[PDB]
RNA sequence: AAAAUUUUAGGAAUAGUUAAUAAUAAUUUAUAAUUUUGAUUAGAUUGUUUUGUUAAUGCUAUUAGAUGGGUGUGGAAAAAUAAAAAAAA
């Protein structure tokens, strides 16, 4: 913590022409001015990037997305992460608990998805089934390097 | 500035017949640190305070 | 010729507007409680396509939710700067030489 | 009330003359 | 195809309206 | 459109007087005619969704409020850690109550406002960082690890506990075999003057042994007294030879990973922190909103009888209280 | 295991969902299932030619019971308390 200095010196010329320091008592502030409706732009969000809704638009968010956001893929750690983060994908994707899921074509859900009640049931195993798809075309030349030591 | 009119406002309820407190502190003025005077405050009734749960922290500038 | 008229009709399909404007109904876990709340104690306006239906028997023969009267030509006379004729010769009652 | 300052201050304006 | 945006935006006003049927009066 | 100041009076009413849908309906379908949702607007629907816990529906709000560059406030930061710790969870017989809420990552949502709080420049409260911690610990998930080092830094900020957030976290690592854990956390609630655990104070048997952590690194680095720094002994114990004791050390840890796979019959795969846990704020059972129940559960259906409240063939005015 | 018969002064949608199945323990298929002949939810709620009344195929009352996480024991959970149901001379 960095204390406040209180005085300020401020530099005053009078009417002869002579100049000296005025000493003010001043503070500076520690609350934002956030009261007021004006945006500046200037503050830190939240990421919410990794949460998954039923945007049947997107994708599903896989830890995968945050492996491939601009790292330097050639580390070989980040490699193995990758490698290990999508082999659980694909395993929780083949053990998953299809016991309830159903997927009958209904007509309601025309110009939309599946109902927010039934995403569970509906839309889970198919945006799984797209996320495994989308990822494997991102990620296939990084686990499997094409033939020309290997990570 | 070179006058300042502060403001301890606390309003008392009755919950179940006990006293409950919400107290406000608010000052005429920007620039007065209220971080550092609610750590002053918070680290004075860590000792004299019984209570299930309390609270001390800054909402706006004043 | 016919390849501009489809993909016109299948990108206007998929377009946002459509499927905002053609949502299905609220169930009534969506709008609320069990009901006494005014304006919440049933569902919305729905509004279907009637060559790309969402909803299986568009027109029905109940007592209160009775919708074949209002299928007929005067309340398509409200939005006629939107309106589609084709769409219009084909699903209307009682239009007019 | 806001103590003075050992020092000058712009409060003190008025009496440094015109 | 181009009247869809404003069928939607008196949709919506309709929509509002029956949610401003809980303030009741006034 | 009528006047925007009815618009914001109706978004009161039903931030006070009615559910969580009526909020969620008015302001997205308003934002759709026009209205402009400024702060004071978004700051009831998400007082709305955090009482009655929407964890999926503080994410679309907050989405709606980047996207329209409202810049929050400490009240709303207020809101977003708060309803991640009112989220529903838990488990009916062999029925997982909210499993969606696990894709969700509402943990990291309730840590991701904590960090934009401190970074723009405000102050967080007491009860944001007890519900921020209930939220990575609640029985279905298991982190608690970021629950250790986010109490660590809340005793450095001179935060008091809350006893629901002591509550959840006592279970929490007693269901991930942590005693050490958890009775460093017994005596530290009682010492604190936490409320109910004023009584329950136990020694430190860990008192002489070192750090889990620090043991590893050290392994992979008194050579004889490097193997078995883990072993804990008695101090009537003495060590075997070197060669004997390492083949009685993996005679240990094969029979207790055989007696850890064996499943208990009648558990539906869960611990028994996890049987007959279904969590719901307190708003499902007859109250409303109050500060200091940060993640309250729902009161039992003991609490009000029906025929003490009106007589036989009369209505009450209870329609969703025995419902769990 | 089946048929069968409930009520709401201001009547609308419902779903761990229907059928098939080389499928105990459903990675599949389908134009699936309930409901305006009144569903689901919410309110009230053991039912019962046993009660009362009347000239009355009308109106009005009810107290036999049951109970998916307390223990996989036991043939059967009905088990934390009952003046008999006399419980191995
Ligand atoms: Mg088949």
């Amino acid at each position: 913590p960095r204390r406040i200095p209180g005085t300020t010196k401020v530099t005053y010329t009078n009417k002869k022409g002579r100049t000296f320091s005025f000493s003010v008592p001043v503070s500076e502030l520690t609350h934002p001015q956030v009261t007021l409706e004006s945006a500046a732009g200037t503050w830190r969000e939240m990421d919410t990037s990794f949460c998954e809704l039923g945007d049947i638009e997107d994708d599903m968010p896989s830890p995968v997305d945050e492996c491939l956001r601009g790292g330097s893929s050639l580390d070989k750690r980040l490699i193995q992460e990758v490698r290990e983060r999508f082999v659980s994908f694909c395993r929780e994707y083949v053990l998953m608990d299809t016991s309830g899921m159903k997927s009958t074509i209904l007509s309601t859900e025309l110009n939309a998805g599946p109902d927010y009640e039934h995403y569970d049931r509906r839309l889970r195993r198919k945006r799984h089934w797209l996320a495994i798809r989308h990822r494997f075309e991102d990620v296939r030349y990084v686990i499997w390097p094409d033939v020309v030591n290997p990570s | 500035p070179d006058v300042c009119v502060v403001q301890v406002c606390d309003h008392m309820q009755h919950d179940q017949g006990v006293k409950r407190h919400a107290l406000t502190i608010t000052y005429g003025a920007d620039g007065f640190q209220l971080r550092s005077l609610i750590r002053r405050v918070r680290r004075d009734l860590e000792r004299q305070l019984s209570s299930t749960y309390w609270q001390c922290y800054q909402t706006n500038e004043r | 010729d016919t390849e501009q008229n489809l993909l016109a009709r299948e990108q206007h399909v998929r377009s946002p507007a459509y499927r905002e404007l053609h949502r299905p109904a609220l169930t009534n876990a969506a709008m609320g409680l069990y009901g006494g709340e005014p304006g919440f104690e049933k569902a919305h306006r729905v509004w279907v396509d009637p060559d790309r239906p969402h909803i299986k028997h568009i027109y029905n023969q109940t007592a209160l939710a009775r919708n074949l009267r209002y299928a007929r030509y005067g309340y398509f006379k409200r939005d006629m700067h939107l309106l589609d004729v084709d769409k219009l010769v084909r699903h209307a009652r009682l239009l007019p030489t | 009330r806001r103590s003075r300052r050992v020092e000058v201050e712009p409060g003190d304006g008025i009496a440094l003359g015109e | 195809t181009e009247g869809t945006q404003e069928k939607l935006a008196a949709a919506i006003q309709e929509h509002v309206q029956d949610a401003y049927r809980f303030s009741g009066p006034t | 459109r009528r006047d925007p100041t009815e618009f914001l009076r109706v978004l009161r009413r039903m931030s006070r007087t009615t559910s969580w849908q009526k909020t969620m309906l008015f302001a997205s379908k308003g934002r759709m005619v026009g209205y402009r949702l400024t702060r004071e607007h978004y700051n009831t629907v998400l007082f709305s969704q955090s009482l009655w816990g929407r964890a999926l529906e503080i994410v679309r709000v907050v989405r709606a409020m980047q996207e329209d560059k409202v810049q929050p406030n400490g009240a709303t930061y207020y809101y977003i850690v708060n309803g991640m710790g009112n989220a529903d969870h838990g488990w009916n017989y062999d029925f997982r109550i909210n499993r969606r809420l696990e894709k969700i990552q509402h943990w990291r949502v309730a840590l991701e406002a904590l960090e934009a709080c401190e970074a723009n420049g405000f102050d967080s409260t007491d009860t944001m960082h007890n519900s921020a911690l209930i939220t990575l610990v609640i029985p279905g998930f298991n982190r608690w690890q970021q629950a250790s080092l986010l109490l660590q830094r809340m005793l450095r900020e001179d935060r008091r506990m809350h006893p629901t957030m002591v509550k959840f976290y006592h279970d929490c690592l007693v269901r991930n075999n942590r005693p050490r854990e958890a009775s460093s956390l017994m005596r530290l609630a009682a010492e604190r003057g936490v409320h109910g655990y004023e009584d329950k104070w136990e020694a430190d048997v860990y008192k002489g042994r070192p750090l889990d952590s620090e043991v590893m690194n050290e392994s992979e680095g008194q050579a004889s007294s490097l193997a078995f720094a883990s072993l804990m002994l008695r101090g009537d114990q003495r060590p075997l030879p070197e060669n004997l004791q390492a083949l009685l050390e993996e005679e240990t840890t094969r029979n207790i990973e055989a007696e850890r796979s064996v499943p208990v019959p009648f558990s539906a795969g869960l611990h028994a922190t996890e049987i007959n846990s279904v969590f719901r704020p307190r708003v499902y059972r007859q109250l409303w909103y109050k500060w200091q129940h940060i993640a309250n559960r729902y009161r039992p259906t003991a609490a009000l009888k029906r025929r003490q409240l009106a007589p036989r063939d009369s209505p009450t005015g209870i329609p969703g209280f025995y419902r769990i």
